[PDB]
C-alpha cells in the first residue's frame, strides 16, 4: 500500500486532449484535468470569434524577415507556429459535410520559411532542422528581392526526401491566416502543382514539396480512404472543419485519429490498414563493390 | 578606449599560444609549433564600460627559445600563467613563472589557467591545484579546444583593472 | 634602419642599442626585429656590459645589460680569472649602494634594484661560503648603520634564501646545495637577531613591513627554535597583526607557523591560537556580515579575509584535536568556528573551496569516529542517552549549520557546455573532471557525512528549506535549483525506508508547487527539479513500479513539449532511468501481462517524432540499455530487429539506390541521414553490446562499402583542389560518414566476446575496405582515426590477429611514417594515433615484430627514437611507453635477445642520453631514468656476449662505462674528466634507486650547463663519492 504522489497531473499546457498523450480513453475514460469529452462547444465559439483582431499581414513578415522588435497573441519566434490538433472524441454530427481528411504520412512535422533567397525548416520546438534552397517563392537565390516570402506546413518524410505540404498560411508575401480550411487547401493543390520543379529533385531544388490530398467524410469515402494506397507510410488521420481559419497552437476545430481508431470511433469497414499498432560467414551485400 | 599589457608564460606545450588565436580567430590550431622569444597579438573586448585592448606578450615557455624572458615582463599590468592538466610537471614549475614574474612586477592581477580539460585521461586532479591560494591569485579550468570558459581570464582582468566587480562582455559593433 | 651589432671591433656606441630596446617595448612588427636582434647581441661576450650600465628607454637598457652579465656568472664565474671575478663583485656591491641611497630610488623601479640584488646572489651562489666569508657579518653590520641599506640587504636575504631553499632543486647540483644550506644555517643567528632588533625599535614601515616580507621566506626553513622558543608568535600578534598595513604579511607568517607539525611544541601553538583570536575579535567583530565586508571591500580587506580562511582552516585541520582536549581552549574553538561560518558566506569560489576544505575534514573526521546516527531515543530513566561520541559532541551545533550551508549554496551537479565539434555539427559535452564539479562532488560528500551522523536533521533542513520555497515564498528559480540539488546528493545516505518517506513528502510537495504557480516559465523549471530528483533515487523507482511507469509516460509527453530545453531534460533523465531500471522495463511487471519494452517499441515514432535528431540518438541509447537486459538470446534477437526498424529502412531504401548509381553517395542530404542513421547505430551498440552483432552482421559488408566510396569520394576531391575542399558541408558531411563507421566497427568490437569469432569475420573486409583505402587515399586525405580504430581493436584481440600484423603494417606503416618523418609539427593526430598503434602491437602483438624481416624491425625500432624525440609531450611519452615495455618484450625471448643487445644496446643508450641533456624533454625525467637504470642494471649480468670483441677481458660493464664516457666526454667537451667520472659511476650504483639515478640525472643536466673548468673544483667529490657505494650496498643488503 503505496500511497503514491499523483505525478499524472503534472502538466505544462492547458491543452485540451493533446496528443501527446494517448486518447483520453485508455487511461481514464472520465479523463483527467486537461482532457475533454465535449468537443462540440468550444468548436462553435471559436469560429463564432473569428473577427480578425490580429494583424496577421505583420506577423507573416516578422517570420519572414526574422524580426521582432514590437514596436490570445501570436508566438514571438519560429516555435509553436504550426496550428495542432486534439485527439478526435466528439465526432461532429455534420462531419459529412462540413469536415475533411487528410491522410497523413509517417514524418516531422514542420514549419517551413521560404523568404530573402532561401528555405528553412522548423519544428514545433522552432529548432532549426534544415537550411536550404528551394523553389517556394522566396526560398531560393532567383526570386523577387521584395516581399515574395511564403510559408507553409509540412510533414517531411525520409524515405522519399519529399516534403508534403499540409497547408499554406503565406504565399507570394501574402497571408492566408484568415481564409477558410476550404480556401486554404483548394489554393495548395491549384498553386503548388503549377510550380516549375517545386515537386522534384534537381540543383536549386533538392527536395521535392508535394501537396496532401483532401477527401470527404462520407461513410462512403472513408471506407475507400481506408482502402487506398500512398505513395508513402500513413501515420493518421487529420479531420479538418472546412471554416476553420489557421490559428497557431491547439484547436479543436482539427481532430487526430490512429487508421485502425477510425473503423470503431465512426463505423467503417476494417480489413486493410486499420491494426493496433567448414566455418559460418553469413552476410551477404546489396551494393556488391570490391571486396 | 583604453589598453593594457598582458604577460602569457607558462610551460612549451601548454597552450598559451593555441589559446590566444582562438581569440583573434575563433580557430583551432592542433600542430605544436613552439613561440621563439615573444609574439605581441593585439585583443579586443566590447564592454559595457566602452572597448577594452589587452596586448598579449605571448612569450616562450621552451628553455632553448626563451629569449629576453624577464626583460619582456618589464611594465606588464597583468599575467596569465598557463599550465597543462595532463602534465603534472607543468604545475610544478608554475612556482618558478610566477617567482619570475613578480619581482620584476611586484603588484598586478595574476591568472592560473589549466588548460587541456576538456581531455578525459587528467593527470592533474582539481584536488591538487593551490599554488594560487597564498599568492592572491584567481584560478580557472579552461579549454582552448572546447571554449570552456573560453573568456573567464580575461573578464577577470578586466573588472580589476578598471575598477568594476560588475563589468561585463557584451560584444557591441 | 637595419640596427644590427656583431661588430664588437668598432667602438660601438650607446644611443644605438638605447633605441631598440625602445622598439621592443613600444611599437609593433619592426618591434619583431628588434627584440630579433637583442636577441643575438648574446653572441661573443659582454665586453659592452661595462659601457651599457656606465653610460645609460634608460632603465630598461641597463636591465637589458644585466641579464648578459647575469648569465657570464652563472655560467662561466669558474674558469674566469680570479682577480677579474673580483671585478664583478665590486661593480656590483658599488651598484647597489649606490641607487639604494639615492632619494629617487622608488622611481627608478624596484626592477633595477631587484635585478641588482638578484645578480649579488648570483654571485653568492657561486662563492658566498669559501671566497665571500665575511658576507653575511658584513651586510649584517651595515643594516645597522644604514636603514636604507637595511632595506635593500633585507631584501637580499630574501632572494638569496628562496635561492638555496625554495627554488634550489633543479638550478642547483644537490651537494652543492646542501654545502649552501648548511651555510645559511650555521650563520642564522645574527641575521635573525637583526630582524627582531628591526622589529622591536625601527619606525620605518618600508624596512619593518619588508622585514615581515623576508621572516615570511625564511620561516620555510629556519630551525623551529627561532620559532616556538622566541617571543617572534609574540611580537607578531601583539605588534603588528592588528595594524593596517601589517595585517596581511603577519597573518601569512602565523599561518605558515600554524602548519607544523606539533609534537614538541603543543603549549606555543595554543597560546598562539587564543591570542591570535583574541586580536581579531578586536579587528574582526564577530556580529559583523563578512560576506558584504568583501562585497564592499578593497584588494587588502579582500586578502585579508581570504587569509583569514588559510589561518582558520590550517590551524584547525592541524590542531584541533588540540584545541578539544584542553578544557580552556573551548570557547575560542567555538569563536574560530563561528568565524568560518561568516567567511563560509563569502560570494567567492576560492575562498569557499578553503572553508569547504576544513568542513569535509571535520565530517570526515567525525564520520570516523561513529558512522552513525546518536541512538535516536531518550533512556528509560530520562538520563541522557550517552550515544554521543565523545568529540561529535563538542560540534552538534555547528554540524547543523553547516548541513544548512552545503543545503543553501549546493553547487551544479553537471557541466553542460554547448560547442560545435570539428563539422559544424552542434552538440551538447559533458564536462566530467572541472574544478566546478569537483566542487559539486566535494559539497555532495560533506553533506552525505552530516548526513550519516544524523540524518533526521539533513531532512528537516531540506522541509524548511522546501516549503519555505511552497509558501515562505523564498521562491526563485536559484535558490529552488539548489535546494533540490541537495536532495539529489544524498541519495542512498538514508535507510531504505526513510528513504521512501522522504520522497514521497519531498515530491508531493513539489508537485503541489507546480499546480499553484502560474505561467509555463515556472512550471517547466519545477517539474524539471521533480524529474531530476525522481531520477537520483532509482532504488525507489525499482521498487515501485506503476510510479516508474508513470515517471516514463510522463516523459515520453514531455518529449512533445516545446518550451525551452524541457526537451533536453526528458531526454537526460529517461536514459539516467533506462540505465539503472533496465530490467523492469524487459521483464512483465505485476498490473499487465506484456514487458513494457513493446509498447515503447510498437511506439517509436510517435513518442520521438518532435524531437532534435541527437535526442533522438540519446533516446535510442536509452532503449538500448533496455534490451541489454534480455538475457534470452531468442526474444533478444527479435527485440534488437524491431528496435533497428526505423534506422534500417531508411537505411535499405539508400542501399538499393547505390545498387543502381553509387552517385547517389554523393547527395548531400542521403549522407546527411547516412551519418546519422550510423550515430544511431553506435548509440545502440554501445548500450546492447555484443549481441548487437545481430544487427552489425547485417549490415557490416554494405557499410564498408558506402566507407570505401565516400573516402575515395573526400579524396578525389582534395587531390584535385587541395585541402581546402575539406571546408565544406559535404566533404565534412562526408568526413562525418566514416568517423562514425569507424566508432561502430572498433565501439561493437570492444564489447565483443568471441576473439576468434571477430577475427574471422568482422577483421578481414577492414583490410580491403578500410585499410588499404587509407593506404590509397591522398596524405591530406587519410583519416587518422584509421589508426586509432585499429588499434583499439588490437588491443582486444592481441594474440587472435597477431598474424594479420604484417598485412596491417604493409598497408599503413611506411605510409604513414613518411608523412610524420620530416619534422615534429605537421600530421599531428597521425603522430598521435600512428604511435598508439604501434604501441598496442608491441604491447600484445610483439612475436609479429619477430617475424618480419630484420630490415622492416629496424624501420619500427627507428620509429621509436622518433617518438621520444617529439616536443608533444604525448608523442614522446608514448614513445618512450614503447621502449621500455620494448626492452623487457625483448627478455623473455631468450634466444633471440642476445642478437638485439649485439645490434641496438649501445645505439638506444645513445639516443636515450640525446634527450637526456635536451632541455625540452624534462618531463620524460622519470621514464628516462627508469630505462637507463634498467639497462644499466640488465649490463651488470644479462647481455651474456661480448660488445667490444676483444674477448673476455673487457668485460661488458667496463665496456659499456666507457662507452657512455667518451660519449658525454665528445659531447660535453668542456666537462673534467672528474665530473663524467661522477656520472658514470652513479649510473651503475643508481641503478636499483630510480628517484637517487633522477636526482643524478638533473645533477648532470646543471653541471653541462656551466663551464666548471678544469680549474676550480667546488664539487664535493670524495663527499658525493662514497654515497654512491652507500646506496651500491643497499641493492645486496636487505
Ligand atoms: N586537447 C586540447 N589540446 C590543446 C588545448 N589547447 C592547446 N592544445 C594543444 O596543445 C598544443 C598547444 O601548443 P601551443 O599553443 O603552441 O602551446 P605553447 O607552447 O605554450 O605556445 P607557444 O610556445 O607560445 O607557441 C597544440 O598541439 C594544441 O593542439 C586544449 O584545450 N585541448
Ligand atoms: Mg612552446
Ligand atoms: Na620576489
Amino acid at each position: 500500500p503505496l500511497q503514491l504522489p499523483p505525478l499524472e497531473r503534472l502538466t505544462l499546457s492547458q491543452d485540451l486532449n493533446s496528443t501527446a498523450a494517448p486518447h483520453p480513453r485508455l487511461s481514464q475514460y472520465k479523463s483527467k484535468y486537461s482532457s475533454l469529452e465535449q468537443s462540440e462547444r468550444r468548436r462553435r465559439l471559436l469560429e463564432l470569434q473569428k473577427s480578425k483582431r490580429l494583424d496577421y499581414v505583420n506577423h507573416a513578415r516578422r517570420l519572414a524577415e526574422d524580426d521582432w522588435t514590437g514596436m490570445k497573441k501570436l508566438p514571438k519566434h519560429y516555435a509553436n507556429q504550426l496550428m495542432l490538433s486534439e485527439w478526435l472524441i466528439d465526432v461532429p454530427s455534420d462531419l459529412g459535410q462540413e469536415w475533411i481528411v487528410v491522410v497523413c504520412p509517417v514524418g516531422k512535422r514542420a514549419l517551413i520559411v521560404a523568404s530573402r533567397g532561401s528555405t528553412s525548416a522548423y519544428t514545433k520546438s522552432g529548432y532549426c532542422v534544415n537550411r536550404f534552397s528551394s523553389l517556394l517563392p522566396g526560398g531560393n537565390r532567383r526570386n523577387s528581392t521584395a516581399k515574395d516570402y511564403t510559408i507553409l506546413d509540412c510533414i517531411y518524410n525520409e524515405v522519399n526526401q519529399t516534403y508534403y505540404v499540409l497547408d499554406v498560411m503565406c504565399w507570394r508575401g501574402h497571408p492566408f491566416y484568415d481564409c477558410q480550411t476550404d480556401f486554404r487547401f483548394y489554393w495548395m493543390h491549384s498553386k503548388l502543382p503549377e510550380e516549375e520543379g517545386l515537386g522534384e529533385k534537381t540543383k536549386l531544388n533538392p527536395f521535392k514539396f508535394v501537396g496532401l490530398k483532401n477527401f470527404p467524410c462520407t461513410p462512403e469515402s472513408l471506407c475507400d480512404v481506408l482502402s487506398m494506397d500512398f505513395p508513402f507510410e500513413v501515420d493518421g488521420l487529420l479531420f479538418y472543419h472546412k471554416q476553420t481559419h489557421y490559428s497557431p497552437g491547439s484547436t479543436p476545430l482539427v481532430g487526430w485519429l490512429r487508421p485502425y481508431m477510425v473503423s470503431d470511433v465512426l463505423g467503417v469497414a476494417v480489413p486493410a490498414g486499420p491494426l493496433t499498432t567448414s566455418s559460418h560467414s553469413p552476410d551477404h551485400p546489396g551494393c556488391l563493390m570490391e571486396n | 578606449q583604453v589598453q593594457f599589457k598582458l604577460v602569457l608564460v607558462g610551460d612549451g606545450g601548454t597552450g598559451k599560444t593555441t589559446f590566444v588565436k582562438r581569440h583573434l580567430t575563433g580557430e583551432f590550431e592542433k600542430k605544436y609549433v613552439a613561440t621563439l622569444g615573444v609574439e605581441v597579438h593585439p585583443l579586443v573586448f566590447h564592454t559595457n564600460r566602452g572597448p577594452i585592448k589587452f596586448n598579449v606578450w605571448d612569450t616562450a615557455g621552451l628553455e632553448k627559445f626563451g629569449g629576453l624572458r624577464d626583460g619582456y615582463y618589464i611594465q606588464a599590468q597583468c599575467a596569465i600563467i598557463m599550465f597543462d592538466v595532463t602534465s603534472r610537471v607543468t604545475y610544478k614549475n608554475v612556482p618558478n613563472w610566477h617567482r619570475d614574474l613578480v619581482r620584476v612586477c611586484e603588484n598586478i592581477p595574476i591568472v592560473l589557467c589549466g588548460n587541456k580539460v576538456d581531455i578525459k585521461d587528467r593527470k592533474v586532479k582539481a584536488k591538487s591545484i593551490v599554488f594560487h591560494r597564498k599568492k592572491n591569485l584567481q584560478y580557472y579550468d579552461i579549454s582552448a579546444k572546447s571554449n570552456y570558459n573560453f573568456e573567464k581570464p580575461f573578464l577577470w582582468l578586466a573588472r580589476k583593472l578598471i575598477g568594476d566587480p560588475n563589468l561585463e562582455f557584451v560584444a557591441m559593433p | 634602419h637595419a640596427a644590427r651589432q656583431l661588430l664588437d671591433f668598432s667602438q660601438k656606441l650607446d644611443i644605438n642599442l638605447l633605441d631598440n630596446v625602445v622598439n621592443c617595448l613600444y611599437h609593433g612588427e619592426g618591434a619583431q626585429q628588434r627584440m630579433a636582434q637583442e636577441v643575438l647581441t648574446h653572441l661573443k661576450e659582454h665586453p659592452d656590459a661595462w659601457t651599457r650600465v656606465d653610460t645609460i628607454q634608460n632603465m630598461n637598457t641597463k636591465y637589458y645589460g644585466l641579464q648578459i652579465l647575469e648569465n657570464v656568472i652563472k655560467t662561466r664565474w669558474k674558469i674566469l680569472p680570479r682577480n677579474q671575478c673580483e671585478g664583478i663583485k665590486k661593480y656590483v656591491v658599488g651598484l647597489i649602494i649606490k641607487t639604494s641611497s639615492d632619494p629617487t630610488c622608488v622611481e627608478k623601479e624596484k626592477v633595477y634594484i631587484g635585478k641588482l640584488n638578484m645578480i649579488l646572489v648570483q654571485i653568492l651562489k657561486q662563492e658566498w661560503p669559501k671566497h665571500w666569508p665575511t658576507f653575511i657579518s658584513d651586510i649584517v653590520g651595515a643594516s645597522r648603520t644604514s636603514e636604507s641599506l637595511c632595506q635593500n640587504n633585507m631584501v637580499i636575504l630574501k632572494l638569496l634564501s628562496e635561492e638555496v631553499f625554495d627554488f634550489s632543486s633543479g638550478q642547483i647540483t644537490q651537494v652543492k646545495a646542501k654545502h649552501l644550506k648548511d651555510s645559511m644555517c650555521n650563520e642564522f643567528s645574527q641575521i635573525f637577531q637583526l630582524c627582531q632588533f628591526v622589529m622591536e625599535n625601527s619606525q620605518n614601515a618600508p624596512l619593518v613591513h619588508a622585514t615581515l616580507e623576508t621572516l615570511l621566506r625564511f620561516l620555510n626553513w629556519i630551525p623551529l627554535g627561532y620559532i616556538f622558543e622566541t617571543k617572534l608568535i609574540s611580537t607578531l600578534i601583539y605588534k603588528f597583526l592588528n595594524v593596517p598595513m601589517f595585517r596581511n604579511v603577519s597573518l601569512k607568517c602565523l599561518t605558515e607557523i600554524a602548519g607544523v607539525s606539533v609534537s614538541q611544541y603543543e603549549e606555543q601553538f595554543e597560546t598562539l591560537f587564543t591570542l591570535t583570536m583574541m586580536q581579531l575579535k578586536q579587528m574582526l567583530p564577530l556580529n559583523t556580515n563578512i560576506r558584504l565586508a568583501y562585497s564592499n571591500g578593497k584588494d587588502d580587506e579582500q586578502n585579508f579575509i581570504q587569509n583569514l580562511s588559510l589561518f582558520l582552516c590550517t590551524f584547525l585541520k592541524e590542531h584541533g584535536q588540540l584545541l578539544e582536549k584542553r578544557l580552556n581552549l573551548r570557547e575560542a574553538l567555538m569563536e574560530a568556528l563561528h568565524y568560518m561560518l561568516l567567511v563560509s558566506e563569502v560570494e567567492e569560489t576560492e575562498i569557499f573551496k578553503i572553508c569547504l576544505e576544513y568542513w569535509n575534514h571535520l565530517a570526515a573526521e567525525l564520520y570516523r569516529e561513529s558512522p552513525f546516527s546518536t541512538s535516536a531515543s531518550p533512556l528509560l530513566s530520562g538520563s541522557q542517552h550517552f550515544d554521543i561520541p565523545p568529540r561529535r559532541q563538542l560540534y552538534l551545533t555547528v554540524l547543523s549549520k553547516v548541513r544548512l550551508l552545503m543545503v543553501s549554496r549546493m553547487a551544479k551537479p553537471e557541466e553542460v557546455l554547448v560547442v560545435e565539434n570539428d563539422q559544424g555539427e552542434v552538440v551538447r559535452e559533458f564536462m566530467k573532471d572541472t574544478d566546478s564539479i569537483n566542487l559539486y562532488k566535494n559539497m555532495r560528500e560533506t553533506l552525505v557525512y552530516l548526513t550519516h551522523l544524523d540524518y533526521v536533521d539533513t531532512e528537516i533542513i531540506m522541509t524548511k528549506k522546501l516549503q519555505n520555497q511552497v509558501n515562505g515564498t523564498e521562491w526563485s528559480w536559484k535558490n529552488l535549483n539548489t535546494l533540490c540539488w541537495a536532495i539529489g546528493s544524498i541519495s542512498g545516505a538514508m535507510h531504505e525506508e526513510d528513504e521512501k518517506r522522504f520522497l514521497v513528502t519531498v515530491i508531493k510537495d513539489l508537485l503541489g508547487l507546480c499546480e499553484q504557480k502560474r505561467g509555463k516559465d515556472n512550471k517547466a523549471i519545477i517539474a524539471s527539479n521533480i524529474m531530476y530528483i525522481v531520477g537520483q533515487y532509482p532504488r525507489f523507482l525499482r521498487a515501485h513500479w506503476k510510479f516508474l511507469k508513470t515517471v516514463v509516460n510522463k516523459l515520453f509527453e514531455f518529449m512533445h513539449e516545446t518550451h525551452d530545453g524541457v526537451q533536453d531534460m526528458a531526454c537526460d533523465t529517461f536514459i539516467k532511468i533506462a540505465q539503472k531500471c533496465r530490467r523492469h522495463f524487459v521483464q512483465v511487471q505485476v498490473g499487465e501481462v506484456m514487458p513494457f519494452i513493446d509498447e515503447i517499441l510498437n511506439n517509436i515514432n510517435t513518442i520521438i517524432c518532435d524531437l532534435q535528431p541527437q535526442q533522438v540518438h540519446t533516446f535510442y541509447e536509452a532503449v538500448g540499455y533496455m534490451i541489454g537486459a534480455q538475457t534470452d538470446q531468442t526474444v533478444q534477437e527479435h527485440l534488437i530487429e524491431k528496435y533497428m526498424l526505423l534506422p534500417n529502412q531508411v537505411w535499405d531504401s539508400i542501399i538499393q539506390q547505390a545498387t543502381k548509381n553509387v552517385d547517389i553517395l554523393k547527395d548531400p542530404e542521403t549522407v546527411k541521414q547516412l551519418g546519422s542513421i550510423l550515430k544511431t547505430n553506435v548509440r545502440a551498440c554501445k548500450a546492447v553490446g555484443h549481441p548487437f552483432v545481430i544487427q552489425l552482421g547485417r549490415i557490416y559488408l554494405d557499410m564498408l562499402n558506402v566507407y570505401k566510396c565516400l573516402s575515395e569520394n573526400i579524396s578525389a576531391a582534395i587531390q584535385a583542389n587541395g585541402e581546402m575542399v575539406t571546408k565544406q558541408p559535404l566533404i565534412r558531411s562526408m568526413r562525418t560518414v566514416k568517423r562514425e563507421t569507424l566508432k561502430l566497427i572498433s565501439g561493437w568490437v570492444s564489447r565483443s566476446n568471441d576473439p576468434q569469432m571477430v577475427a574471422e569475420n568482422f577483421v578481414p573486409p577492414l583490410l580491403d575496405a578500410v585499410l588499404i583505402d587509407y593506404q590509397r587515399n591522398v596524405p591530406a586525405a587519410r583519416e587518422p582515426e584509421v589508426l586509432s580504430t585499429m588499434a583499439i581493436i588490437v588491443n582486444k584481440l592481441g594474440g587472435h590477429i597477431t598474424a594479420e600484423i604484417p598485412q596491417i603494417f604493409d598497408a599503413v606503416f611506411e605510409c604513414t611514417l613518411n608523412m610524420i618523418n620530416k619534422d615534429f609539427e605537421e600530421y599531428p593526430e597521425h603522430r598521435t594515433n600512428f604511435f598508439l598503434l604501434l604501441q598496442a602491437v608491441n604491447s600484445h602483438c610483439f612475436p609479429a615484430f619477430l617475424a618480419i624481416p630484420p630490415a622492416q624491425f629496424k624501420l619500427v625500432l627507428d620509429s621509436i627514437i622518433w617518438a621520444f624525440k617529439h616536443t608533444m609531450r604525448n608523442v614522446a611519452d608514448t614513445g618512450l611507453q614503447i621502449l621500455f615495455t620494448l626492452l623487457q618484450n625483448v627478455a623473455q625471448e631468450e634466444a633471440a635477445a642476445q642478437s638485439f643487445y649485439q645490434t641496438y644496446f649501445c645505439d638506444i643508450l645513445q639516443h636515450i642520453f640525446s634527450v637526456v641533456t635536451d632541455t625540452s624533454h624534462t618531463a620524460g625525467l622519470t621514464m628516462h631514468a627508469s630505462i637507463l637504470a634498467y639497462m644499466f642494471n640488465l649490463v651488470e649480468e644479462g647481455k651474456i656476449s661480448t660488445p667490444l670483441n676483444p674477448g673476455n677481458p673487457v668485460n661488458n660493464q667496463m665496456f659499456i662505462q666507457d662507452y657512455v664516457a667518451n660519449l658525454l666526454k665528445s659531447a660535453f667537451p668542456h666537462l673534467q674528466d672528474a665530473q663524467v667520472k661522477l656520472f658514470v659511476t652513479g649510473l651503475f650504483s643508481l641503478n636499483q634507486d630510480i628517484p637517487a639515478f633522477k636526482e643524478h640525472l638533473r645533477d648532470f643536466l646543471v653541471q653541462i650547463k656551466e663551464f666548471a673548468g678544469e680549474d676550480t673544483s667546488d664539487l664535493f667529490l670524495e663527499e658525493r663519492e662514497t654515497a654512491l657505494r652507500q646506496a651500491q650496498e643497499e641493492k645486496h643488503k636487505l
